[PDB]
RNA sequence: CGCAGAUAUCAGGAGGAACACCGGUGGCGAAGGCGGGUCUCUGGGCAGUAACUGACGCUGAGGAGCGAAAGCGUGGGGAGCGAACAGGAUUAGAUACCCUGGUAGUCCACGCCGUAAACGGUGGGUACUAGGUGUGGGUUUCCUUCCUUGGGAUCCGUGCCGUAGCUA
RNA sequence: UUUUCU
C-alpha cells in the first residue's frame, strides 16, 4: 500500500505513551507502543521507552512508503520534546505541529484528591 | 409596541430572490394583527464557523419589527416549525 | 494602565454586527482578553463580553478554532 | 392518574387503583365489537393444560388493526380513547378521511383531536407508520413487525419501548426492551412511539376478589403437597422436599432454549439479568 | 409595576384634591392596587419567596397606616372601608 | 478488561450533570447564597427637583414566616462521582491511609425535620471625634485640550496604614 | 514507602 500524505498522533500519560501513524482520512496503517518494544513495570513513563517506540513506528511506516506527516499530539508532557526529535530524525519530515488535548468544559465531576 | 431586532439564518439551497417572498408571507400575520412597522435587510454567503445541519453556507437577514409578545412568540414558534430554516434569535431593541 | 476608549462619547456603539471590533478584544485562542490588559471600564468590558458570547452562539466566531 | 383509597375495612387497607383521566367514553362501536366466550383454560382433549387458570368474569372482544398498510397515504383524526380489559393498555378510536373507521393501540402522550399520518412518507409525529427503511436512527418505536407483511407482534404491553441502532443493507438493529439485539429485514413495517398508561406497575390490589374476577387461581405451595403428586411431597413437618427443588414433573432447572434452532445460528446474544 | 396613566387616574380618583399626592387615601389606593396585582401574579408564580417577602412587608406598611388613620380620625377610617370593601 | 478482536484512530447516533476563558479579596440579596444564551412577569436600592401628607420614629416577650448540607414519605430518571460491602498490596495485628469493582445519595415534582465554627466569634437606631492611601455607583465647577485616574466640591458601599482614647 | 511502646 502507498500513500503521500500522512498523520501521526502521539500523546503521553502519567505513565504511558502511545504512538500511531494513521492516514490523513483516517485509516490507521501502523502503531507502536512501548509495551509492544517490551518495557514492563512502571518503566513505561521513561521518556526513552516512548523514543523508542516513536523509532519502531516510524520505520513501519517507512516500509510501508510514507514520506510526509501531520503530528496531532495530545496527554500531559512526559516524552514530548524527545518523541518529536526522534520522530523528525528517523527519515521523517513534519509540516505543522499542533497540540490538541480534550479539555472539559467544568462539566461531570473530578475524582476525589488523593491522601 | 416595543422595538425588536431579529435575525435568521436560511441554509443554502435556496435561490436568493424567493427569500425575502417567504418573509413577508411569514410577517403577513403579525403586520395583519396588530399594525406593526416593519424593515428588511438582506445579506449572507459568507463563510461560517463552524458546522450547522451538515451545511456550510448561510444567509444572514435581519428585521426590525414593533408588535406584541405574543405575536413575536406565535412568528418564533413558526419559523423554528419550518424546516427551510436552522436558528432565529430574538432580543429586544430599548435597554431591556 | 491605559484609558478605557470606550468611555468617551466618540466610542462606537456595541453589538455582535461588527465583526472586526468583535475579534480585536480576543486573542487568537478565541479566549477572551483579560481586563488587565485590555484596560476598559467593567460596564464596557461587560458589554463587549455578553455580545462577544451571543456572536459565538450565534456562530459568527470559532469555538476557540 | 393514580388513586389510592382510604382504609376503611381490613381487606382493603393500602389497595390503590387508576384514575381514568384519559378515557372519553364507554361504548363501543356496536359495528366492530365481536363476541368471546368464557373459556376456563381446558382444550379439546378436556385435560387441564395449566394448572390455577381459570374463572373470571365475561369479556367481549374489540377488533384492531395490526396491517396498516392497506390504506397508505389518507390522513386520519384522533377522535377518543376507549377503555379495553383484554389488554393492559388504552387504546384510541380513528377517523379516516375517507370515512373508515379503525383501531389502535393508544400511545403514550396522544390526546383527542389531533392529527395522524400513515403514508410511506409520512412525518415523524407519534403514531405514524413507515417502513423501517425510511426511518431516521435514533427514534423509539412499537409494535414492530417480525418481517414484512407480519402484523405487528412484539412490543404491544404498557410501558415498552424499542430503540433503534444504526442500519446495514437490509439489516437493522434493535435495542430489545429485555437488553437483546435483533436484526430483521427492514421491508417490514413498525411504529414511532411507546405505549401509554406506565403507571400498570403502582397499582396494589389487596383482595381477593380483584384478583378472582381476573381470573387467577391459587397456586398450593409444593412442600405441602403429598409425596404421590409432588416430588417434594412427603415428610413429618415441613421441610425443603429433601431434594434440590425441581419442577412438579420430574425435570430441573436450567437450560430452556431449544439449541440448533435456524434463529440460533443467525441472532447475537443472549439476556443479563440485573446488571 | 404601576404605570404613569393608572397610577395618575387612581390618585384622581382617590385624591383629596387635585394636588395632593401624599394623602393617606391616595397611598392606600395605591398599596391596595399594588398587593392585588401582585397576588395576581404570585398565585401563578408559586415559589417567588422574595415577593412573598415583599407581600409582608407591603401589607404590614398597609396595617400600620391604617392604624394611624384610625387614630387621627375614625370617620375617615370606616368610610376609607366601606369605600374600599375591605375588612378591618 | 482482551487475542470471539481490546487500547488507538475516522464517521454517525443515544443519553445525564455542570457551564473554563469575562471572573477579582469585584458586584447583588436580611442571612443562607447567587453567574452558557434568548424571551415573559416580578422585588429592592441610590442621586437630583424638592410638588404632597404633617410626627405617621426606634424597639420589640409570646407569635408567624424564611432558613446550608445530611435524612424520611410518594413517583420518575440515573452520564460521571460515591457512604455500606467485596477483593488486591504493606504492617506482627488494618475493621485506614494506596488500588480495582460498587448499593443508598448527589437530580426532578409534591410534603416533611428546622438544625452548623448560621464567625466580623462584635444586635438595631441616632449625633460627634486628626489624616494618608485603592475601589463601585450619581451629580456639579474650573485649568481646559474641554479628549484625559488634569484638578476642585458632595451622597452612598467596600479594603489597607495610621494620632487622641480605650483595652489585663 | 513504612516505622509500635516508656
Ligand atoms: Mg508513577
Ligand atoms: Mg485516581
Ligand atoms: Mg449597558
Ligand atoms: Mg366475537
Ligand atoms: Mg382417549
Ligand atoms: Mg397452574
Ligand atoms: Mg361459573
Ligand atoms: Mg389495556
Ligand atoms: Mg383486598
Ligand atoms: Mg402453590
Ligand atoms: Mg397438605
Ligand atoms: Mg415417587
Ligand atoms: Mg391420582
Ligand atoms: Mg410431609
Ligand atoms: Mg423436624
Ligand atoms: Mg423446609
Ligand atoms: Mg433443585
Ligand atoms: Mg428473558
Ligand atoms: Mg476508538
Ligand atoms: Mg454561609
Ligand atoms: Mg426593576
Ligand atoms: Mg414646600
Ligand atoms: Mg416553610
Ligand atoms: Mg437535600
Ligand atoms: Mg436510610
Ligand atoms: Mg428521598
Ligand atoms: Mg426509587
Ligand atoms: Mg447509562
Ligand atoms: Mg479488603
Ligand atoms: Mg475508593
Ligand atoms: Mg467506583
Ligand atoms: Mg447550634
Ligand atoms: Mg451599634
Ligand atoms: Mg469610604
Ligand atoms: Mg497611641
Ligand atoms: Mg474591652
Ligand atoms: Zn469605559
Amino acid at each position: 500500500k502507498n500513500v503521500p500524505h500522512g498523520a501521526a498522533h502521539i500523546k503521553s500519560t502519567f505513565n504511558n505513551t502511545i504512538v500511531s501513524i494513521t492516514d490523513p482520512q483516517g485509516n490507521v496503517i501502523a502503531w507502536a507502543s512501548s509495551g509492544h518494544v517490551g518495557f514492563k513495570g512502571s518503566r513505561k513513563s521513561t521518556p526513552f521507552a516512548a523514543q523508542l517506540a516513536a523509532e519502531n513506528a516510524a520505520r513501519k511506516a517507512q516500509e510501508h512508503g510514507v514520506k510526509k506527516v501531520d503530528v496531532f499530539v495530545k496527554g500531559p508532557g512526559s516524552g514530548r520534546e524527545t518523541a518529536i526529535r526522534s520522530l523528525q530524525a528517523a527519515g521523517l519530515e513534519v509540516g505543522t505541529i499542533s497540540d490538541v488535548t480534550p479539555q472539559p468544559h467544568n462539566g461531570c465531576r473530578p475524582p476525589k484528591r488523593r491522601r | 409596541m416595543r422595538p425588536y431586532e431579529i435575525m435568521v439564518i436560511l441554509d443554502p439551497t435556496l435561490d436568493e430572490r424567493t427569500v425575502a417572498p417567504s418573509l413577508e408571507t411569514f410577517l403577513n400575520v403579525i403586520r395583519k394583527d396588530g399594525g406593526t412597522v416593519d424593515k428588511v435587510d438582506i445579506w449572507g454567503r459568507r463563510r461560517l464557523a463552524y458546522e450547522i445541519a451538515k451545511h456550510a453556507e448561510g444567509i444572514y437577514a435581519v428585521i426590525d419589527v414593533k408588535a406584541e409578545p405574543a405575536t413575536v412568540s406565535e412568528l418564533d414558534r413558526q419559523l423554528n416549525l419550518n424546516e427551510s430554516v436552522l436558528r432565529t434569535k430574538v432580543l429586544r431593541t430599548d435597554k431591556h | 494602565t491605559r484609558k478605557c476608549v470606550f468611555c468617551s462619547k466618540k466610542g462606537q456603539t456595541i453589538d455582535y454586527k461588527d465583526t472586526a471590533l468583535l475579534r480585536t478584544y480576543i486573542s487568537e485562542r478565541g479566549k477572551i482578553r483579560a481586563r488587565r490588559v485590555t484596560g476598559n471600564c467593567v460596564q464596557h468590558q461587560r458589554d463587549i463580553a455578553v455580545a462577544v458570547k451571543n456572536a459565538r452562539e450565534v456562530a459568527l466566531l470559532p469555538f476557540g478554532s | 392518574g393514580i388513586r389510592k383509597y382510604k382504609p376503611t375495612t381490613p381487606g382493603r387497607r393500602g389497595a390503590s387503583v387508576s384514575d381514568f383521566a384519559e378515557i372519553t367514553r364507554s361504548t363501543p362501536e356496536k359495528s366492530l365489537v365481536r363476541p368471546l366466550h368464557g373459556k376456563g383454560g381446558r382444550n379439546a382433549h378436556g385435560r387441564i393444560t395449566t394448572r390455577h387458570k381459570g374463572g373470571g368474569h365475561k369479556r367481549a372482544y374489540r377488533v384492531i388493526d395490526f396491517r396498516r398498510h392497506d390504506k397508505d397515504g389518507v390522513n386520519a383524526k384522533v377522535a377518543h380513547i376507549e377503555y379495553d380489559p383484554n389488554r393492559t393498555a388504552n387504546i384510541a378510536l380513528l377517523h379516516y378521511l375517507d370515512g373508515e373507521k379503525r383501531y389502535i393501540i393508544a400511545p403514550q402522550g396522544l390526546k383527542q383531536g389531533d392529527v395522524i399520518e400513515s403514508g410511506a412518507n409520512a412525518d415523524i409525529k407519534p403514531g405514524n407508520n413507515l417502513p423501517l427503511r425510511n426511518i431516521p436512527a435514533g427514534t423509539v418505536i412499537h409494535a414492530v413487525e417480525l418481517r414484512p407483511g407480519g402484523g405487528a407482534k412484539l412490543a404491544r404491553s404498557a410501558g415498552v419501548s424499542i430503540q433503534l441502532l444504526g442500519k446495514e443493507g437490509t439489516y437493522a438493529a434493535l435495542r430489545m426492551p429485555s437488553g437483546e439485539i435483533r436484526r430483521v429485514d427492514v421491508r417490514c413495517r413498525a411504529t414511532v412511539g411507546e405505549v401509554g398508561n406506565a403507571e400498570q406497575s403502582n397499582i396494589n390490589w389487596g383482595k381477593a376478589g380483584r384478583m378472582r374476577w381476573k381470573g387467577k387461581r391459587p397456586t398450593v405451595r409444593g412442600v405441602v403437597m403429598n409425596p404421590v403428586d409432588h416430588p417434594h411431597g412427603g415428610g413429618e413437618g415441613k421441610t425443603s422436599g429433601g431434594r434440590h427443588p425441581v419442577s412438579p414433573w420430574g425435570k430441573p432447572e436450567g437450560r430452556t432454549r431449544k439449541p440448533n434452532k435456524p434463529s440460533d445460528k443467525l441472532i447475537v446474544r443472549r439476556r443479563r439479568t440485573g446488571k | 409595576a404601576l404605570t404613569a396613566e393608572q397610577k395618575k387616574e387612581i390618585l384622581g380618583q382617590y385624591g383629596l384634591h387635585d394636588t395632593d399626592t401624599g394623602s393617606p387615601e391616595a397611598q392606600v389606593a395605591l398599596l391596595t392596587k399594588r398587593i392585588q396585582d401582585l397576588t395576581e401574579h404570585l398565585k401563578v408564580h408559586k415559589h417567588d419567596h422574595h415577593s412573598r417577602r415583599g407581600l409582608l412587608l407591603l401589607v404590614g406598611r398597609r396595617r400600620r397606616l391604617l392604624k394611624y388613620v384610625a387614630q387621627v380620625d375614625v370617620a375617615r377610617y370606616r368610610s376609607l372601608i366601606e369605600r374600599l370593601g375591605l375588612r378591618r
